[PDB]
Formats: C-alpha cells, structure tokens, sequence
C-alpha cells in the first residue's frame, strides 16, 4: 500500500505531468490534493479544478476515492462532486496508476456522456440546447474555477 | 410457522419450504458417544421435529474424551440418561427423548436413523429392515485418526437440488431465428449443456412467455442455443431468462450389497489407493470386536495388529478383493483403535448431520455412499509413541492418549493460546480445546477477547450460550461454559471485551504476545483479520484461520518463516453499482434497496445529526460553510427539521409521510420524464428507454393499497421516534388525517452573482439561537435490521418496493430485503461444526513443530455437494539483497533509536543501498525529492522525535517499538525491495 | 491540407491530409504517430465525434481545424 502510493508518487515527480499536478496532504500518503487543467478548445478552459482523492486501506485493491472540490457544471458530475467514472466504482482493477485515472477526467472533461448522465437536466440542456449548455459552462468555470 | 427470529441465518442456507419439510422429520440415534452426541447436537440446532436416543451402555472415565455432556460424577449411568436432560436444552422446539430397549418394527417410526458404535452385525440387522422399508441409514465411525460415514437412502431417493446454486438468470439482447440467445454486452449466463431455461418479458416473440422450459446448449461465454423457434417467429428482442432445476433420481445400495461392490467418495486425490485399505480394515476391526468380547486392539500393541493383519488378509481373501494390502497403513489402523479425538468427532458430527438434513429435506447432493477420511499426517513425530507411553492412565485424556501419548499430552497442557473473536467457531474452537486439554498445565492459559453481546438469531449456531444469556457478553459466558465442561480450566481463562484493533494495543502489547505459543482467529471481517496478520507476522507467532459461507468453508495455517501470511492472498470484492445507475436508472431490486437504504439515512440520520451537531458546536455554522460540500443543504436541513417542518403531534408526521411519498415517487418521476421523455432517442438515433434502462411512471397515492400504507405507516413512525412523539398504528387515524389532504401543485421546471451569499446568512440569522435551545436534542435512527419494532425493515421494504412499481421491477418481500440491506452471511452449525475440527486437526500439527511445508494442510469444502480438498500452504517467497537470501514477509531489520542521518548512512554502507524514501503508519518521515531546507530540519532528529513531530502526536508509555515502511536504490538505480525495519525505542 | 490533433497530455500533432480522407485514414495516421489503437481513439471536432466510414468533408473539416484525441469510456 504505503510502497504503491510512494512508487506512484515518485512516477509523478519524475515526469511531469503538464496539465495535472497531485501531491499528499500536509505528510498523509493516504490524501492527495490533485489539480486539472481544463482543455483549452472546450467551456471548461483557463480553469483549475481541485480533487480530492482518498486511498482507501486496501490499495490498490480498492478503488480511490475522487471527488472534485471545484464546482463545475458537467452532465456527468453532480454538486457533491462526484465523478461518473467506470474505473471508480467496479471496473476498478489493482493496476491502474493515479495518472491514469487524472487523464480518464481530463478526457470526461473534454467531452461529457449525455447518453448515460448523472444530472438530467444538465444533460437535457445539453442535448436540446447546445448553446445555452456552452454559456452556462463558460459562466461556471469563470465564476468558479477561476481565482 | 418458522421462527424466523431464531432461524433467520439458516433459513439463508435451507430456505422455508426446506425446513417446513424438516420440522416433520424424526431422527433416532444409536450410540451416545463423543459423536453420537455432536450428531445429536448438530441435529436439535438444526430444527427437527424430535430426536430420540439409544445407549443402555454405563459410562466409563474414558468416554470424556470427547463427550462433553458428561461428567466425572456420572460415572455408572448409562450415557443416555445422563445426556438427555443436557441435550433438550439446547433448542426449546425439538423434544429429546431415550429409549431403553429397540424392536426393529420400532424404527418404522422415524424418517432417519443414525447408527454409531455397533458392530457390523447389528448394523446389517438393522439396515435390511431400513432399506425396504424406505428410511434413510446413516452409519458413521471414528477410530483414531480415521473415519468412515455409510449412507442409504433407498433406492428411488429424489434430489431437488443438487448444488445448492441459486437459479441462473439474465438479461437478454437479441434471440436469433435458429435459438441463439445472446446476453447483454459484457454479460456471461453461466449456463452449462442440458440446463433448462424458461424465458419472460420477450419481445417480438410472445410464444417464449409461456414459460415451458428449454434445453440449452451451450455456444460460448455470452450465447447459447435453446433450438429451432421457426414456429413462433423470426426475431426476439430483449427479456429476461431464469433456470428452472429439475428433481433428479439417486438409486442406494444397502449395506449388504454394498459391502461386495462399493461406491467411494474421496475426500483428496493425492491419495487415491487408501479408501480400498480402509474398506477391508473397518471390516477387520468389527470382526476383532467381535472375536473378543467387543474389545478393540490394544493402543500400540503388536500382538494385536498382527492378529488384526491376519483379520484383513482373510476378509481381503474372502470378498475377492484384487488389492495389495498395506500392511503399515492397516497396523497404524489397529494401533489407534481405541483412540477417540474431539476433533475427529466434530468433524464426522458435522458431516452426519449434514447427512441427516439431505435425507430429511432431500436438498443437496448426498454421498453415494462410502466417505473414508484420515488426518494421519497429525501424528506427532517429535515425541515417543509406543506402548509405555500411550497405555491408559485411568484419567478422561484416555481417548487421546491413544493416540498422542503421554509426552504430547504433557506438551498441549502447557500451551497459551490466543483466540480472536466468540462466535460459532469460537465456541467450537473453545469448546475443541477444553476437551482436549489444552493449558491445563501450571504454564498454560487461554485468552479470549469479543466485544459483541448475545443476541437471540446467535443461539442457532452457538450452543455454548442459552436464551437466558442473552444481552450478555460473548466472552465471559463462553469461559463460564468451557470451564463448566472441564473443571481444571478454572481460573486458566481470561475473557476480554476488547476490539482487536490499532486502539487496543495498549493491552495486546509487546508483554502480552510475547507469552503466546499461537493464535486463531475467529472473526466475520477481512480488516480485523488483516490486522491480526500483520500482528503476528511482526511477532512471528503461528496462526490459524477459518472462515465459513453457508455450506463452504475453508481454513488457512500460517507459520512462521515457512508459509505465506494471511495478507499475501486477495479475495474478490465487493460489488458497489454505479451511482447513475443507482440515482435515476435501476433495473434489479438490489438497485431499489441501496436507493432506499440512501433514503433511510438521508432521511431520518444526517439532518439529525446536523440538527444537534448545530446545537452543540459554537462555530458549526462557520466550519460547514466552507467545509462541507453543500452548505446550503446543511442550512435548509437544520432550518426544516427546527422550525419550518417540527412536528406537534402525529397528525403532522402523517401529513409529512405524505408529503415525501409525493417528492419520492410522483415528483422526481415527473421532472425525470421531462428531461428525457419516453419517446426521446440517445445520440445514435437508439432508443434511449431501452435495455438496461427501463421506462419510469409516477405513483397516484392510493390509501387502499397495501405498500402506500405501509410507507405512511413506516415514515410517520420513524419521523415520531426522531421527534419523540407517540405513534400510532390504527388504520382509522391514518384514514381520516390522508382523507384531508390537498397535494400542492407541482409542474416539471425546465431552467432557463454573489447575492446567494446573502441569502445563505439571511437563512442562517432566521435559525433560533443556540441559547434559546438548551437541554433540546433530536433523536437519529440508527439503522437495526435484528429488530422488528423500530420499522426499519418495514420502511426500507415499503421504499424499495415502491420504487420497483415505478420502473415495473419485481418486488420483493421482507425476508430478501433483510437479506440484502443488513449484508447477512448465511451461517450453519455444521459448517462451523467442520471447520472447527479442521482447526483443531492442524493445531495438533502447530503444536508438535513440524518444519516440512508438505505436512501442514490447508483446507477448502462445501457441503451441499459433498466436497472436500487439502493443498500445501504456499511457502514465503524469497528474495535477492545484498547478496543474500531475504524471506520477502518474515525478516525484518532491526535498529536502535537513532538519528535519520544515522539510518541512511547505515544503510548506504551496510546494505550498499540509497534510501529513497521513509514512512511509518501513514505518514511520509522523509522522501528523497522534499526540499531540502525540510530534511536539513528533519536530518538530526532522532525517528522516535521524528515521528512525534509530524504525527503532532506523543508516543504513548506502552509503546516498544517502531515499524518503519523503506524504499531504497542500488547503486546502479534500480529499485531493489527489502523488507521493514523494527526501531527499538 | 494541414490539421492540428491536440491530446489529453497538451501535445500538438500536425498532420498532412485531404478533405476527402476518410476517419479510418487518419486514426491509422495516428497510430502510426502515436502507437495509439484505433479502437481507443475518439477524435471529436467542434463537439462531434468522428465515427469510422465517413470522411472528413462530411464534417466539415478545412484549412487547420483543431481536433482532441481522447480516450474511449462509458457510462
Ligand atoms: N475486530 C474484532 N475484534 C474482536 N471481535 C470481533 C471483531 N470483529 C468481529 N468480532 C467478533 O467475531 C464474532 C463473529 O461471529 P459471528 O459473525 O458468527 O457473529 P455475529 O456477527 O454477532 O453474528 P451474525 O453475523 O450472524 O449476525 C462476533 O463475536 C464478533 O463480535
Ligand atoms: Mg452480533
Ligand atoms: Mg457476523
């Protein structure tokens, strides 16, 4: 567990990796604060959203516990931030990195899933009315993901 | 009529039908030894109409050895007399009764007989009136380290089930015109050749709802083949298909025909040409019995086993056996004739009782027919056995210094012991080692620890307790118990009501595992074993596991510098389901229970614990306004629960349960469909309710239906508890308070700075001030499924199934959602009744030091098929430092309180390794890439200062020691494990 | 003609192609570039995702469009 976390920090500080940066807690291994860059050709753009993720005990044999801290306004995450993501909840497998699962979110940001949403409305408004899902966004991130 | 309250683990396993079928069963037992009375035992737990007992024999002193129904004042009166007014306590609804003399046309009054302790001749006697006669014939025996079962159930005996597997079922994609059913994407059916399916909610073909089964044929792990549908059309789209399992037809041999020709079971495949040896050596030992006044052979006597060899040579002759004899197996057989061991017993007992359940409920697949078992690998070899040392001693050890000796038996008195846990396999496990004499020595001691209390559904499974105990805790009655059975355990137990865990070690010290000899634990949770695994791995202590799931069960032996520790082994998980899937898109009851599990403690536990949080805490209202993820919930919650939504009387908890029935089931449906209407299509122009998302309709409240009451019922009394008031259940107050109720209007909405700040303190300033409310506090509801009177089933059941009726799922009853939302393991007596004697079969092997890995057992079964396998423990892998040899889970470093700049130049010049990082518990202590302004702070300090300043915690007093997590470097750069370092403060 | 595909890591791959090239060309370019396979490529231009058996005419691709090369996940 402990070795796990500390290999896959180390992966990170090696490489940089550019548009996200996760680190522990004050000195808990068990706690990170990670930050997204939003994609630059999207609503979500010149935005930093912060996530908190939680190793549970039995890492990696269970899957981490991610939530975003930053409001945004996305089909597939709701107010609490929560993160409809696959690997999160059952398709976890102990051989996916930190790294891994920050560029799974990037990608989710760039492009939501209204097929299979976590907010309706959000998801109607984005289906029915593309232009006034862009204007919220944008209006979101501003207000919100910057300063 | 079942008592649910008191069968409710059972019935999980068994099921109503299975035990109403069993309630009308009576079962006779002949023989009132160790295992006549576990059998006798297993079945009153089990729940048979009654049992009846025959052993007119006077009790001897030796007979202790694994009876523990009997006492040392008893000696001279027959065995059952003696433990039938011990037996009859054990379950108020099976009456136990004795026999003093049997007829055979007696035995046409029970549906089982059990025969144990009878020579062959009167077991013949007796089967070839059972057999045509049409009652099932069980005979069990236990000679040592050996044990054979015999089953007879006649010759037209019907099995409804055959593996115990609940019927498969699945969701269908698409059903070709020629049969070719094929399941949903990532879906597997686990269907096998000939199974039968019968299929419901298909469409595009109709003739497939009827639901006559099919045969499957099997085409991969996602389609099979039910045949030609030419006739009822071209295509089907979607359903569901669920097996059907058919009754199967088993034909038994009796005992005189089997003899000649018989049908083995084999416990193990390793030993494959033992069963044929154990057949013609039982025979043998009844005809010795039989040649001397019912005497067996002598323990350790070679006259004897030359005598008993030429027995088997001439019954080998006799029956035309074609197999060499082997004449060590066949003389360690005569030598432990007269050896009687609790563990065998337990085992055998939990076996036969099984046995006895399958020809009662014609469940399970039985055996068919012979089940020959040995342990011989437990005899110890470390100490002198001859006949010097295992002849009598006219003590109740008799039975198993038979076997082990006196040496042995000096060896087991001293042991110390540690077991974690008291539940079912606790009391065996106790109940195993007060019979065998474990720390009744000057040197010897036991320690139990549980922090549960007594609760009625545990008198099932664990016999050690009584309806009076309950409330009480487990530990000290199981003591109290044990030291009843044998007096000499007085004063050499302790009982603690302590959780093992990280807040405990201040009693579970370095003093007190220090003194241990092993451990075993007995527990129902994987993060408490892990814990005592990593406990004993640092200690090196021997440790034994046990688990139990229904019929299955299995047991692990960890040892230490030899095999693998509990931790190196990962188990499947738990499976959680998707929170979209689980907020607006279920599809299976399980979905609609977690929903309402959700609801129940959003509902009724987290704005109570707001309420009083806000109440109590000065600055509350600033820490959550930047602290939770929802302030403004935490607001709203205190607000409606304290003065917009305060109920003063019950009327208005009606009026409330009202209310939220409106927002749960006819609201959120509404805007639900208003975002994605029934017609709508995803962005591939499909459907979008279609497959695994099903059309939602909202509910009309209809006071006449049953499950509507059953929610209003069950909000408004759980919300009075909250409040305190006093509840009602009479329809007629809740038929004329709902009869007055105006549904506020309600239209789905479709959308369309900073000041939200300022409503967010206007609403804060409207709160009433702390000071105004002092002494006031609200109730939460912690949720408690073992109770049937605080309505939390009911309202769990009520919710989950409503909320099927909205997306046209099946609803289920109260029983599989007390099974679904309380996460209850099914649990038998039998099974823990087994794992017990396994246990106990490898702690004898623990105790004597065996050092090879091939002669410790790891033990895996399942009873409902009649399984049992034995593997090798896998040993410790090993690893490359240095140089050197390094056990990867054993070895440790050991170091004194040193400085960190001290421990890295350690380990730079001795072990020629750079560190590159230092933890301990769940702190980082040093990283090679921190500034280094950090390390020139952190450098000179020692690891003990060290670790209390970044913990910003003071080491305890009781604290001896640190386990420190390191990963290093070579030279070269490459990673290289090594193992963790002990600092001794 | 010249196209930009931008990934998740911030990285800028400049491709010579026409507008009558199909998806299944430029993924295949892509992987050749990236190693990247075709089945795990989702390639989105102004919001819409480019689906196999079409070209890039049909939506509309001209002089220096920008597209983003993420990562197949559902639900
Ligand atoms: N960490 C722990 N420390 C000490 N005892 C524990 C710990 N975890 C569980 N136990 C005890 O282990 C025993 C487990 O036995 P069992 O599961 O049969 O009982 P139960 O959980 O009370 O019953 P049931 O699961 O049938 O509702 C219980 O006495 C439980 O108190
Ligand atoms: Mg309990
Ligand atoms: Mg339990």
């Amino acid at each position: 567990a402990l070795k796990r976390i500390n290999r896959e920090l180390a992966d990170l500080g090696k490489d940089p990796p550019s548009s996200s940066s996760a680190g522990p807690v004050g000195d808990d291994l068990f706690h990170w604060q990670a930050t997204i860059m939003g994609p630059a050709d999207s609503p979500y753009a010149g935005g930093v959203f912060f996530l908190s993720i939680h190793f549970p005990t039995d890492y990696p044999f269970k899957p981490p516990k991610v939530n975003f801290t930053t409001r945004i306004y996305h089909p597939n995450i709701n107010s609490n931030g929560s993160i409809c993501l696959d690997i999160l909840r059952d398709q976890w497998s102990p051989a996916l990195t930190i790294s891994k699962v920050l560029l799974s979110i990037s990608s989710l940001l760039t492009d939501p899933n209204p097929d299979d949403p976590l907010v309706p409305e959000i998801a109607h408004v984005y289906k029915t009315d593309r232009s006034r899902y862009e204007l919220s966004a944008r209006e979101w991130t501003r207000k919100y993901a910057i300063g | 009529t079942i008592d649910e309250g008191l069968y409710s683990r059972q019935l999980y396993v068994l099921g109503h039908e299975a035990m109403k079928q069993m309630s009308q069963s009576n079962v006779l037992i002949i023989g009132c030894k160790g295992l006549g009375v576990e059998i006798a035992k297993n079945v009153c737990l089990a729940g048979v109409k009654s049992v009846t007992l025959y052993d007119p024999q006077p009790t001897r002193i030796e007979d202790l050895s694994s009876q523990y129904f009997l006492t040392e004042d008893d000696i001279g009166v027959p065995r059952a007399k003696v433990t039938v007014s011990k037996l009859a306590e054990l379950n108020q609804y099976v009456p136990v009764s004795v026999v003093d003399e049997l007829s055979t046309e007696y035995l046409k009054n029970f549906k089982c007989v059990v025969v144990t302790e009878t020579s062959l001749t009167k077991q013949l006697e007796i089967n070839d009136f059972t057999h045509k006669n049409h009652i099932a014939y069980i005979a069990a025996d236990s000679r040592g380290l050996f044990g054979s079962i015999f089953c007879d159930f006649g010759e037209n005996f019907i099995c409804t089930d055959t593996d115990g597997n609940e019927p498969l079922t699945g969701m269908i994609a698409s059903i070709t015109d020629d049969g070719v059913v094929t399941m949903l994407e990532e879906t597997r059916h686990g269907l096998e050749n000939g199974d039968f399916v019968k299929f419901t909610e298909v469409k595009g073909m109709p003739g497939l709802n009827d639901g006559t089964p099919r045969k499957v044929e099997v085409k991969g792990p996602y389609t099979f083949s039910i045949g030609s549908v030419k006739d009822l059309g071209s295509a089907g789209y979607n359903g569901v298909f669920t097996q059907v399992k058919v009754p199967t037809k088993i034909s038994f041999k009796s005992l005189r025909e089997s003899l000649k020709d018989p049908e083995y079971v084999y416990p193990d495949f390793g030993k494959m040409m033992r069963p044929p040896q154990y057949h013609i050596a039982f025979q043998a030992l009844s005809a010795f019995a039989d040649a001397h006044e019912g005497s067996l052979p002598r323990p350790r006597n070679d006259i004897d086993a030359a005598e008993f060899f030429e027995f088997c040579k001439k019954i080998a002759s006799t029956l035309q056996f074609d197999v060499e004899l082997d004449e060590k197996l066949i003389k360690e057989i005569s030598y432990q004739a007269r050896g009687d061991l609790v563990a065998m017993s337990a085992f055998l007992g939990g076996a036969v009782a099984q046995e006895v359940l399958k020809a009662t409920t014609s469940k399970f697949y039985p055996l068919k027919q012979y089940f020959y078992f040995d342990s011989l690998e437990s005899l110890p070899s470390s100490v002198t056995i001859s006949e010097e040392t295992c002849k009598p001693r006219g003590c109740r050890y008799d039975g198993q210094i038979a076997v082990f000796g006196s040496e042995f038996q000096e060896k087991i008195a001293s042991l110390s012991t540690f077991l974690v846990g008291a539940g079912a396999i606790g009391c065996e496990m106790l109940k195993n080692w007060a019979m065998m004499g474990v720390a009744t020595g000057e040197s010897g001691h036991i320690s139990v620890t549980d922090m549960d209390s007594i609760e009625k559904s545990n008198l099932n499974r664990q016999f050690l307790f009584r309806p009076r105990d309950v409330g009480k805790l487990k530990s000290e009655c199981a003591s109290t118990a044990v030291s009843i059975m044998n007096p000499s355990l007085t004063g050499k137990i302790t009982s603690y009501q302590e959780r093992v865990g990280p807040e405990s070690e201040g009693i579970f010290g370095d003093e007190f595992f220090e003194k241990l000899s092993l451990v075993t634990n007995a527990l129902d949770n994987v993060e408490a074993r892990m814990y005592v695994d990593r406990r004993c791995v640092f200690f090196e202590k021997p440790l034994l596991e046990s688990g139990t799931l229904g019929t299955k069960g299995n047991t692990q032996v960890v040892v230490p510098h030899l095999t693998e520790s509990y931790g190196s082994s990962q188990d499947p998980p738990e499976k959680s389901f998707p929170i979209c899937t689980l907020k607006n898109f279920p599809n299976r009851i399980e979905h609609t229970i977690a929903w309402a599990r959700d609801l129940f403690e959003g509902l009724f536990k987290q704005p109570i614990d707001n309420v009083n949080m806000y109440l109590s805490s000065p600055n509350f209202l600033e820490t959550s306004l930047k602290t939770s993820s929802n302030p403004r919930e935490v607001l709203e919650n205190i607000r409606d629960y304290l003065v917009t939504e305060k109920p003063l009387s019950f009327e208005e908890c009606i009026m409330w349960a009202r209310l939220q029935f409106d927002k749960f089931f006819n609201n959120n449906i509404q805007q639900l469909l208003f975002n994605f209407p029934k017609d709508s299509v995803t962005s591939t122009g499909q459907p979008f309710w279609s497959g695994p998302k099903r059309a939602p309709t909202p509910l009309s409240f209809d006071i006449h239906n049953r499950e509507h009451f059953d929610f209003i019922v069950a909000a408004a009394s759980l919300y009075a508890f909250n409040y305190g008031l006093k509840s009602e259940t009479d329809p007629a107050i809740y038929e004329r308070v709902l009869a007055g109720y105006n549904p506020p209007p309600f239209a789905p909405k479709s959308g369309i700075a900073n000041k939200d700040k300022q409503e967010l303190k206007s609403i804060a300033d409207s709160l009433p001030p702390p000071s105004s409310l002092v002494g006031f506090r609200l109730t939460p509801a912690e949720f408690e499924k073992d109770d049937d009177s605080n309505h939390h089933i009911d309202f769990i059941t009520a919710a989950s199934n409503l909320r099927a009726m909205n997306y046209d799922i099946t609803p289920a009853d109260r029983f599989k959602t007390k099974f679904v939302a309380g996460k209850i393991v099914p649990a038998m007596c039998t099974s823990t009744a087994v794992v017990s004697g396994l246990v106990c079969l490898e702690l004898v092997k623990l105790v004597d030091g065996k050092k090879k890995i091939e002669e410790y057992k790891n033990g895996f079964f399942n009873l409902a098929i009649g399984l049992f396998t034995f593997s090798d423990p896998i040993a410790s892998p090993k690893m490359k430092v240095n140089g050197k040899e390094i056990d990867k889970i054993w070895d440790r470093y050991n170091l004194p309180d040193c400085t960190l700049q001290e421990l890295i130049d350690y380990f730079q010049k001795e072990e020629g390794l750079e560190v590159t990082m230092l933890s301990s518990g769940v702190s980082l202590l040093y990283a090679n890439f921190q500034p280094p302004k950090k390390l020139a702070e952190r450098l000179p300090l020692k690891i003990s200062e060290l670790v209390e300043q970044i913990t910003k915690k003071k080491l305890e007093p009781f604290r001896k020691h640190l386990v420190l997590e390191i990963c290093c470097d070579d030279a070269n750069g490459e990673d290289v494990e090594v193992p963790f370092i002990c600092i001794k403060l | 003609m010249q196209i930009f595909v931008k990934t998740l890591t911030g990285k800028t791959i400049t491709l010579e192609v026409e507008s009558s090239d199909t998806i299944d060309n430029v993924k295949s370019k892509i992987q050749d570039k990236e190693g990247i396979p075709p089945d795990q490529q989702r390639l989105i231009f102004a919001g819409k995702q480019l689906e196999d058996g079409r070209t890039l005419s049909d939506y509309n691709i001209q002089k220096e469009s920008t597209l983003h090369l993420v990562l197949r996940l559902r639900g």
